[PDB]
């Protein structure tokens, strides 16, 4: 099965360009949408409201809408009005448009997603596809004819993974107090910090990923894992998405910044930035008591398949 | 008188 | 009884029509507001800086000036500076213009609740209203005596409900345990489920609407529930206002989208995409535990009176 | 073969505003001043350059300093890339010269411009460096969809342009012995002439009311109407530059007081109970600051590029 | 040795742009007022930093209010946010200093900055907080990668700093005091000196020519020619703001007459009648508005900094 | 049971 | 008797 859905992100070269790019779409195109006459081009654009829209052709099977959703709002100004990168204008505008009436229930459960931790509304508009007039041809897989040519965003995001919350929900404070070692619970509830050679993978240095212990979220790829002597398991990255970390300033007897899980808010440990310089300088320390350690043959059937393809890059 |  | 208040949002042709139509409004007039001197028309706007300002002269006790307050900020623009639509220029900007001092804490109030809901400042000012002009004849009910004349807003929405939280707050989580029956506690508060065929409203089909039974906050209207054998209550969309609903990813062995109500984020259930293809597509499966239904004839003295007209599709 | 280069927002408009402008020999629109030699409608967005429109005039029938007063009459001085509801690097405003002879009158405008303003202006001037020819489904892009969009009133390029410069105010001494006690009174103080036995409140002849004090145009006869409040009165001026309003709390009431342009001369008040089907406004002028100029004495005078405008 | 904190887009082409600076004695880059003292480039986004160029200068050789004038001639003054393509607020714009005691220097040239612009300035100005050094590949970024990204002109650092400040006007009665009869004519009353008995119509030695009534410099003596017109000529003022260009219809003509920028003395005025190879223009000064400041008494003349433009 |  | 050009 089938289905398509309208986005509109701005300069429509680059954001098609990026759906290409990803599992799951078949076929993209580009166009104008939801103006106000039934016809337009590129010249009369700025005259008939129309905003650039993405037409992004997927497979259910492969890729979910939820799915397509996020990766929306990845390379998106989700409260830019009227605006993405140096684009100005309403044909730039942020536009979810659907053609299936039964897309919404899952429209609207990411846009408020986004909202919520947001803390407001934001600016992207959802509404029905009036209509969809396809772009000239010269804009039609326009990148893959000028592969250096004009672009604000990065299209090998397409290509990097994406860890979705929901499939990680933080358990009850209860449940934790149960399920989690004394240890666990004090250090990812409290902000305790473990000992510091003692702990379980300062040493671990195996293919696979480090997880959440609090929720089985994904944090860190062990190829993202460096030999530190601080004693505390280090890395120079999260999980290819620097949004499964939220960083908060912290005064126990220092300045430091602490750096909790995404889902679930476990208190993980610290980052600084000393680390190699050849990958980012920057350290996060982190309490081998908040993560699980996955090993790339156990991963699959924990349910964590997805990311076999990332391990090693 | 003035304008009114 | 009588009552008024002044409004500047972008030409006000489009605003005085849209106002014509709110229920309780009585008159409406056009005119300039505020600018730099007494004297005006239209050759002299851009001279005087006066607003086009719509006067609106309501029945207080029918429709409140909060109330006008939200039909007013659901049609212009609360961001934009000097400008709606196409028109642009401080003869546009958009003002609440007050008489009385004591209608200040609702008015601010409104403001407070619009700018927490955007996350931003609303450009909106508001201040004492110094003098109206009444504008030219031609200028007035002009969207009446010309039409297909120019207007940005859809006069429209003034006759979508509008439903106002502030009236459905949600009591403090004890006075629920106590007004609730143990299971529409549990059903509303944790989450839980009516028994399939046992429920009060699964074959109910009575004129009237569909509360919050928490809050008493409007939920569906009679013409939105249909014939359904999945054993629970089912309509096709929230009461002609998608803001009523918060939707939410769930598992329960199954992958769904759970659906709560917006004021007292009861659990009320959960949304399909398998409904009657031409009431849109949507089944929103609805406990009974979670609702209380107001027929027709009890509306009024339930204090549901507004709601009529909006029965009837 | 004289040329300038414009950039003021959507070409579109600003060309065919232009080629109706008596004077102009041919208009086209391109791309100029931008980071690469050449572009394109497609990558304009990112070449950075300015949609600008090239005006061939000629010399002897329309100067440089009028093609940029037409100019600075359509566009917005103080905006920063934006024109209407345009908005981006292409549509900024400038001004594009090739000889380095123009820059004396490009100045004088532009600072001309600052000054009224009171503030630095927007519109960036600089030496032409390279005009790309635009599309041809661009080029007389109204002279092809005389219905299509357009942002500027296009027919402002036909209305009567009154060149300040030409009517220098006199030093404040000069006038004092030029003007009778009563036109010096009235026009440098706040003094306002008596009701009914003033000089123009009954004259209803064809021709113009010029500044007493500087010879500036101000009313055309056919915009003068039978009021009886008895003062000439106007249903508005040549121009709107040509008045500038200020608020008057004076003798006890609240009004609009009303001042000439070039040599800023009190001239009364507007009200608004003039005639409405000819805009309302009752524009209340002393005879003592105006100087009728009948239309036979105007072409001898020096507003003979005036007479085509008498005629309603 | 003194210091202040600039911020002003890219620290790559602000920091290359004041190592160029006479007077700057170190360079360095930075992240400064995040909102936690640890962050670097790839933590920048979250912790709120600006990118700040620190400059040690020789406030002896330079001041402070030099540096800022030096600061505000190459970003933006209204920028939210932004300069060039970089959006952010690691980009946001700003002055941090340390010591309070430089605040008077600091507004006074934002005040004025502002009056200039109109609107008020979006460049923040506050206490430095922190300071966090820049990883190394930084530090110089375009002395050791040239051809890397640069959105502004750096030889602008090179064109000479004439602060109207140290120009201002002196009052009526000293000006009376201090110029000659015909100086005072020329100059306060727009008067003109006959064409060739004046002291630098035949004059072509190494030097400048000052404003008489402020010393505000006007005139190279490179770009002086000679055209038998009578009166000094010039092809250019020592740059373009220091002349105001006025439309001047006196004496039955129809020319252009110049101003100078500080004082605002009528200077003379300028044709389009110049040597062709040196742009086509004619700066008719009259010489009893200007002093001329030979190159030898150039510097005790309070005019050193000028001394390396003289030269072709 | 539960809705599905 | 005045400055004049061409």
């Amino acid at each position: 099965h089938m289905a398509e859905i309208y986005l509109a992100g701005g300069c429509f070269w680059g954001l098609e360009e990026y759906f290409s790019r990803i599992s799951g779409v078949l076929e993209t195109s580009v166009g104008y949408a939801n103006g106000q006459v039934e016809t337009t081009n590129y010249q009369l654009l700025k005259e008939t409201d129309h905003a650039e829209t993405v037409q992004v052709i997927y497979d259910e099977k492969e890729v979910s809408l939820r799915e397509i959703l996020l990766y929306y709002f990845r390379v998106i100004d989700p409260l830019s009005i009227n605006q993405q990168g140096n684009d100005r204008g309403r044909q730039y505008r942020t536009g979810i448009y659907y053609q299936d009436e039964a897309d919404l229930p899952a429209i609207y459960t990411v846009v408020q997603e986004q909202e919520r931790m947001l803390g407001r509304k934001i600016a992207v508009e959802v509404e029905q596809l009036r209509h969809y007039i396809l772009a000239e041809d010269y804009h039609q897989d326009y990148l893959r004819k000028n592969p250096s040519g004009y672009c604000h965003i990065d299209v090998t995001d397409a290509d990097k993974p994406l860890i979705d919350a929901a499939n990680y929900e933080k358990p009850s404070q209860e449940v934790l107090k149960a399920s989690l070692s004394e240890e666990s619970y004090r250090v990812t509830q409290e902000a305790a910090t473990e000992a510091p050679f003692t702990n379980a993978y300062d040493q671990t240095f195996e293919e696979g990923i480090y997880v959440d212990i609090t929720t089985g979220e994904p944090l860190f790829f062990a190829k993202d894992k460096f030999a530190s002597g601080c004693g505390w398991p280090s890395f120079s990255r999260p999980l290819s998405k620097e949004l499964i970390h939220y960083y908060k300033d912290l005064s126990h007897g220092m300045e430091r910044i602490e750096v909790r899980s995404r889902s679930g808010s476990a208190h993980l440990g610290h980052v600084f930035t000393d680390g190699p310089r050849e990958l980012g300088g920057l350290r996060y320390c982190i309490n081998s008591a908040s993560l699980r350690f996955v090993a790339k043959d156990e991963m699959e059937k924990a349910g964590y398949g997805y990311l076999l393809p990332y391990l090693n890059k | 008188s003035h304008m009114a």
